[PDB]
RNA sequence: GACUAAGUUCGGCAUCAAUAUGGUGACCUCCCGGGAGCGGGGGACCACCAGGUUGCCUAAGGAGGGGUGAACCGGCCCAGGUCGGAAACGGAGCAGGUCAAAACUCCCGUGCUGAUCAGUAGUU
């Protein structure tokens, strides 16, 4: 069983959104997604749909505790259901690095849901900024995208430089707090 | 013409403070007539006299068992009580609680 | 036709809790002043509200938007009338007006969950 975490992610969440960066639509198509999902599906695993549902519940969440730091900018009462949020999409996170974990999934698929998890993880912390905690979360993301991008072309690499160079401004946040 | 009033609403136990009621729910009583009042504060030899058609202001009610005012003596005019047993109005409530039970039941 | 995820449309069910501060309404129990309506003040309890931290909280639980608030039951402003008053004035409160704050209820959001349409694709 096979799932390419990053590549998904990115082509779901520019194809409905996130373009524009409109973490309604997105998360609406995330949710929309997971009926399918689940409808087309209804012990460990069978398929890879179900690799897919466990993440696209990651994603609603990711993308509403988003929508809601847009809101929160006003709306401060709202900082504190992002953060529920966020502990959420954590959660499914780590609940999918689990399912990943079955030695049915290859372990390219392993490193996927480790480097996810640990972007969500340096989310949280980053959110309630702490800013060791979170620096840690985004190294270890940033050393797993790294090793996935060596093993294949410059090409197929693109992508995990892509996010790397993404993630990159919010690893140099946290430094300049713990100087 | 200087004497406390009494209306039956403030001894009245199906009444919350704010309907009138002057003495706690556990002494009060149930529905209290002015006459029953009158009868009893009289009875112990207090001079009372019974105003049959003044109507309590909070009061409600426009039917005959709960009209009525008790207007009591405490003082004989030159500063003194009349009696000793009552210096005060809720000396006096808290008897006539105590005595108008005895009457009916 | 079979598989893949989008699009179309109408339903059902459902929608957490704790802290600090202030607020409202009730209700209970004490004093104190008064010839009444009433005036001064100490506690106790309950309900709700605002908005400041939060969680052994969610599948998801906004600190949304509305409406009713009547034949008596919310709170407020209360013509008349009414009770108390010598009166001033006040009580209780109708018709009418009105609501951060009884209770009720719709909408939005959110979650699960039936279902619709095109025979639409992507690809056989
Ligand atoms: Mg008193
Ligand atoms: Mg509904
Ligand atoms: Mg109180
Ligand atoms: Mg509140």
């Amino acid at each position: 069983l096979s799932l390419e975490i990053l590549q998904i992610i990115k082509e779901s969440q520019q194809q409905h959104g996130l373009r524009h960066g409109d973490f309604q639509r997105y998360r609406g198509y995330c949710s929309r997604r997971q009926r399918r999902l689940r409808k087309t599906l209804n012990d460990l695993l069978t398929d890879n749909r179900y690799l897919l549902l466990v993440l696209m519940d990651a994603e609603r969440a990711w993308s509403y505790a988003m929508q809601l730091k847009q809101e929160a900018n006003t709306e401060p009462r709202k900082r504190f259901h992002l953060l529920s949020r966020l502990r959420k999409a954590v959660k499914h996170a780590e609940e999918l690095e689990r399912l990943c974990e079955s030695n049915r999934v290859d372990a390219k698929t392993k490193l996927e849901a480790q480097a996810y998890t640990a972007y969500l993880s340096g989310m949280l912390r980053f959110e309630h900024q702490e800013w060791k905690a979170a620096i840690e979360a985004f190294n270890k993301c940033k050393t797993i995208y790294e090793k996935l991008a060596s093993a294949f072309t410059e090409e197929q690499a693109v992508l995990y430089n892509q996010r790397v160079e993404e993630i990159s401004p919010n690893i140099r946040y946290c430094a300049y707090n713990i100087g | 013409d200087r004497f406390i009033c009494i209306y039956p609403a403030y001894l009245n136990n199906k009444k919350t403070i704010a309907e009138g009621r002057r003495i706690p729910i556990s002494k009060a009583v149930e529905n209290p007539t002015a006459t029953e009042i009158q009868d009893v504060c009289s009875a112990v030899g207090l001079n009372v006299f019974l105003e049959k058609n003044k109507m309590y202001s909070r009061e409600w009610n426009r039917d005959v068992q709960y009209r009525g005012r008790v207007r009591v003596q405490l003082k004989q005019e030159d500063g003194s009580l009349c009696l000793v047993q009552f210096p005060s109005r809720k000396s006096v409530m808290l008897y006539a609680a105590e005595m108008i039970p005895k009457l009916k039941t």
